[PDB]
RNA sequence: CCAUAGGUUAAUGAGGCGAACCGGGGGAACUGAAACAUCUAAGUACCCCGAGGAAAAGAAAUCAACCGAGAUUCCCCCAG
RNA sequence: UUUUGUAUAAUGGGUCAGCGACUUAUAUUCUGUAGCAAGGUUAACCGAAUAGGGGAGCCGAAGGGAAACCGAGUCUUAACU
RNA sequence: AGGACCGAACCGACUAAUGUUGAAAAAUUAGCGGAUGACUUGUGGCUGGGGGUGAAAGGCCAAUCAAACCGGGAGAUAGCU
RNA sequence: UGUAACGGGGCUAAACCAUGCACCGAAGCUGCGGCAGCGACGCUUAUGCGUUGUUGGGUAGGGGAGCGUUCUGUAAGCCUG
RNA sequence: GUUUAUUAAAAACACAGCACUGUGCAAACACGAAAGUGGACGUAUACGGUGUGACGCCUGCCCGGUGCCGGAAGGUUAAU
RNA sequence: AAUUCCUUGUCGGGUAAGUUCCGACCUGCACGAAUGGCGUAAUGAUGGCCAGGCUGUCUCCACCCGAGACUCAGUGAAAUUGAACUCGCUGUGAAGAUGCAGUGUACCCGCGGCAAGACGGAAAGACCCCGUGAACCUUUACUAUAGCUUGACACUGAACA
RNA sequence: CUUUAAUGUUUGAUGUUCUAACGUUGACCCGUAAUCCGGGUUGCGGACAGUGUCUGGUGGGUAGUUUGACUGGGGCGGUCUCCUCCUAAAGAGUAACGGAGGAGCACGAAGGUUGGCUAAUCCUGGUCGGACAUCAGGAGGUUAGUGCAAUGGCAUAAGCCAGCUUGACUGCGAGCGUGACGGCGCGAGCAGGUGCGAAAGCAGGUCAUAGUGAUCCGGUGGUUCUGAAUGGAAGGGCCAUC
């Protein structure tokens, strides 16, 4: 049969150029009025996934 | 996936956007593509009878890549910068 | 008992040592409070933490008539 | 925890807000501060209102 | 009371068996979730009923998208 | 065999003969190899038939962005040194 | 008269010894309890597994019982050997 | 349990200290011969041949290269009363 | 008298008695999706459940907790 | 005390001597009145203690009668077993050695006996821990649920107040 | 509107009675050769009861399961995240059921800036006034101070007063620190707009290091980014936030 995607992965990355993961920081969802601002920033933009858990985000996610 | 029983890289990560139905229907064309039909003039209809687009679209822009040469009639379809300079330069004429 | 604690390692110290060519921006040294102090083009962070405002070698020197030691970035 | 956290209305019709805390017991009259609105570009007083 | 229930004949038919396939009435749990209750296993195993050489479905109160297609069933795609 | 470590007084086997354990299917990725090459390839099916037909499709030659959209750029931002 | 007494058949099983790859997957030998009663026995019947049955020991239900047996899900699962 | 606190015999040095020259002693090193790996370099490569250095204990594990077995093609061939 | 067939026969179970409580008969209760059946072809001197356990002398205090029974004014409260 | 930790409580009886027994005491660790209290004739293959009779129970065994064991003839198992040319000691060592070191002793092979060792045989330890194992069992654990119960609607109508 | 009646109908609530649904494990008749059943006559009950759907309570009667780890064995006890010091062997890091202490906040000024100021203690003198208030002198020199633990800092004070204020700014960020990762930290400069200062300048919270919680699901505001024929809308996305 084929492959399943791990449906919930495919959610949360996306596959770039160069067939890097791009993905939303965590810690921006809820308690936000103790967070600084500096903080906050630097969590907005997307970030890629870093080159040692870049091996189970394709194992989760076979069909790019 | 399986981190051990720690929480996992898909599951610490947030869900985010959404996944748009008009971008299904949408496609991008070559320049090269533009001399795979024949007649010289490009619809919806000529490519996706030159087998360019697929039949299910019902939008198309036209990019700067690769490169035409004979003078082509676009019609009815988006046409960036790039190449609605390049098209214009072979002899072509951008219309809708 | 009541002795369990400890606290996690907050890694402290001189990141760049003299005569070491840095970018600006560098870190220089991490420390609690001024036990270092910030020289020629050289800025003091929050933290106090001693980063480099300029491109150069790091130059360690003691000055002023309190003894102080101050950090400073030579010119490269 | 008695120190709860209320929002900073803009004042210039945007919705735009800061959120802070402040001690309700012993600050009993309302916050305002002159902040920067950055819908408008402009520093506008923005008043408090409740967290909700 | 008529009547009806009931009774007695007569005629025709049914009954039972059989591997799988089919339609229907019922319908688990182990298991997976690294526990487990929603969920999964799975309408699976099993039980039951009925049928045929196949059954079932089937001739749009269907799709489509302002262009159109034109009952059902099956195969490859669409597409993990 | 298991172990930090076994002549171990730790496990297993009386012996012989025969059998006895990393497979298969489909997806996917990588490497090798071969065919063609900005293209490559067909699936059911037809076909009398391992041919030929069939290009429905799939992958690739463009990406960015949550998205509309833009396009060798794009996003962020009022705007980027 | 008697859930009376002593005591064989019959029913039971208190103690010891033997036996423990036995003569026997619970018996023999010497003693022992009840022995007209809530007794014992033949034949046939009925109650079925989360059920029976139990003067109640979680006892018994075909040498198997804190949930029988047989077949099926089934190659359950086994981070263990 | 039996000498049983030099391994024993035994030793008044065959003990200890100092100094010296010998010799023994390993699968270390050297000699001689053989195989292989990896690098150099050159060849006139048969895509590996001289020379040349150097390497060659090994579990888990990774890599490279093979032997043999049954079956199919080669094979109505070849071997075989 | 009974009991762990096959390591326990006992002080354990049972027992006559006693008490509490349920039960008015299509009884309570029990087995049954149900029909029914047992109780019982019985009828509160009867039947079921529970505790105690011949007989003799006796069985004291506590209703706060937990149950059960009775109450129905108020508060709270479901589908609708 | 079927209950008493301290405890072999103390006192009395019994005995030459009594952690048990019997009678008292009350200081009841932690009895107690139908999960009954205290008595109680009779009964018990019931528990503890004492006495008489009796005796191989014993001091301390002796002999005898038979059935085996032993020998011959016939038949003929079993558990176990890596391989054996299968000694003692002291030491060593996966830390308790027939097998290692040192040393001592020992001709080769049966048969009848004994059971100290072969960490002897039998049963993948039941104890203990572990497994995100199982099973039954409990409850004011969690979530359900049969059952019981409440009301609304339906089956379900007519009058009057 | 304040203050309440009339008339009629508008349906509930409780008596109040009836029979025709329904019940009858009353009698009698018939099917019948029958204590089942069904039919019939009749009596009693009667819209109650009883069943269906929905619903609240009750519910170890029954069922599925859960019931943590570390641990000089397990249980018992203690512990589990975060900060500071020692152990830590002069970079970083470094364990134990090792030795000692803290945190789960506070602050609209205790922030920003400009201006100014400098402690503890002791001595002597002085109304109440005393070991110790306040005042004046002197020694002393930070033995004080820091919103709180410890450590490192702190006189240019980061300590202490006052004035004006909101930079406790929004978008960014070269370059580094630190982690397996999620993440956390430091940061000149740039764009906008602002505060203080004459000006140079300083300000993206506080002397620094504790004061914390991923994802999912859901709420609120903003935003046409999306909107399943089309126009909307619902819902989703993005931004802020709970
Ligand atoms: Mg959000
Ligand atoms: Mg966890
Ligand atoms: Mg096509
Ligand atoms: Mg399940
Ligand atoms: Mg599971
Ligand atoms: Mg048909
Ligand atoms: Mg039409
Ligand atoms: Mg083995
Ligand atoms: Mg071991
Ligand atoms: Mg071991
Ligand atoms: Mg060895
Ligand atoms: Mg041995
Ligand atoms: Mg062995
Ligand atoms: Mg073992
Ligand atoms: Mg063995
Ligand atoms: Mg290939
Ligand atoms: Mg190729
Ligand atoms: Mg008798
Ligand atoms: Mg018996
Ligand atoms: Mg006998
Ligand atoms: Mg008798
Ligand atoms: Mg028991
Ligand atoms: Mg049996
Ligand atoms: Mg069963
Ligand atoms: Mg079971
Ligand atoms: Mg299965
Ligand atoms: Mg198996
Ligand atoms: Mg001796
Ligand atoms: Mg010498
Ligand atoms: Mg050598
Ligand atoms: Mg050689
Ligand atoms: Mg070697
Ligand atoms: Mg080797
Ligand atoms: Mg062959
Ligand atoms: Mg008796
Ligand atoms: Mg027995
Ligand atoms: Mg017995
Ligand atoms: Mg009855
Ligand atoms: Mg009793
Ligand atoms: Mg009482
Ligand atoms: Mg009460
Ligand atoms: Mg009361
Ligand atoms: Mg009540
Ligand atoms: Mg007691
Ligand atoms: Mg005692
Ligand atoms: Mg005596
Ligand atoms: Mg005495
Ligand atoms: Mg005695
Ligand atoms: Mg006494
Ligand atoms: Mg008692
Ligand atoms: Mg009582
Ligand atoms: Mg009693
Ligand atoms: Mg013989
Ligand atoms: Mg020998
Ligand atoms: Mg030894
Ligand atoms: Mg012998
Ligand atoms: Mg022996
Ligand atoms: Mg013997
Ligand atoms: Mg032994
Ligand atoms: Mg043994
Ligand atoms: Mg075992
Ligand atoms: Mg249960
Ligand atoms: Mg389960
Ligand atoms: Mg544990
Ligand atoms: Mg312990
Ligand atoms: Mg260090
Ligand atoms: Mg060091
Ligand atoms: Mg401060
Ligand atoms: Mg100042
Ligand atoms: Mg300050
Ligand atoms: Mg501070
Ligand atoms: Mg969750
Ligand atoms: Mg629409
Ligand atoms: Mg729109
Ligand atoms: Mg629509």
């Amino acid at each position: 049969p084929k492959i399943k995607t791990v449906r919930g992965a495919a959610k949360r990355f996306k596959k770039t150029g160069k067939g890097g993961f791009k993905h939303k920081h965590a810690n921006l969802r809820h308690i936000l009025t103790k967070k600084a601002t500096k903080r906050k920033r630097h969590l907005r933009p997307k970030a890629m996934v870093s080159k040692g858990d870049l091996g189970l985000v394709i194992a989760c996610l076979p069909y790019a | 996936g399986f981190e051990g029983g720690q929480m996992p890289l898909y599951r610490r990560l947030p869900k985010f956007g959404f996944t748009s139905r008009k971008a299904a229907i949408t496609a991008e064309i070559r320049l090269s593509d533009l001399a795979k039909v024949e007649g010289g003039v490009v619809d919806l209809n000529t490519l996706k009878a030159a087998n360019i687009i697929g039949i299910q679209i019902e939008f198309a822009k036209v990019i700067l890549a690769g490169e035409v040469t004979t003078p082509v009639t676009v019609r009815g379809l988006r046409v960036t910068k790039g190449a609605r300079a390049a098209i214009e330069a072979a002899g072509g004429k951008i219309e809708e | 008992t009541r002795n369990g604690r400890d606290s996690e390692a907050k890694r402290l110290g001189v990141k760049r040592f003299g005569g070491e060519s840095v970018l600006a921006g560098s870190i220089i040294v991490r420390q609690r409070g001024t036990k270092f102090h910030a020289g020629a083009n050289v800025g003091c962070g929050r933290d106090h933490t001693l980063f480099a405002k300029a491109d150069g070698k790091v130059k360690f020197e003691v000055k002023g008539p309190k003894n102080r030691k101050f950090i400073s970035i030579e010119a490269e | 925890g008695i120190r709860e956290k209320i929002k900073l209305v803009s004042s210039a019709g945007t919705g735009h807000f800061y959120t802070t805390t402040k001690n309700k017991r012993t600050k009993p009259e309302k916050l305002e501060l002159k902040k920067f609105d950055p819908v408008v570009r402009q520093h506008v007083i923005y008043k408090e209102a409740k967290i909700k």
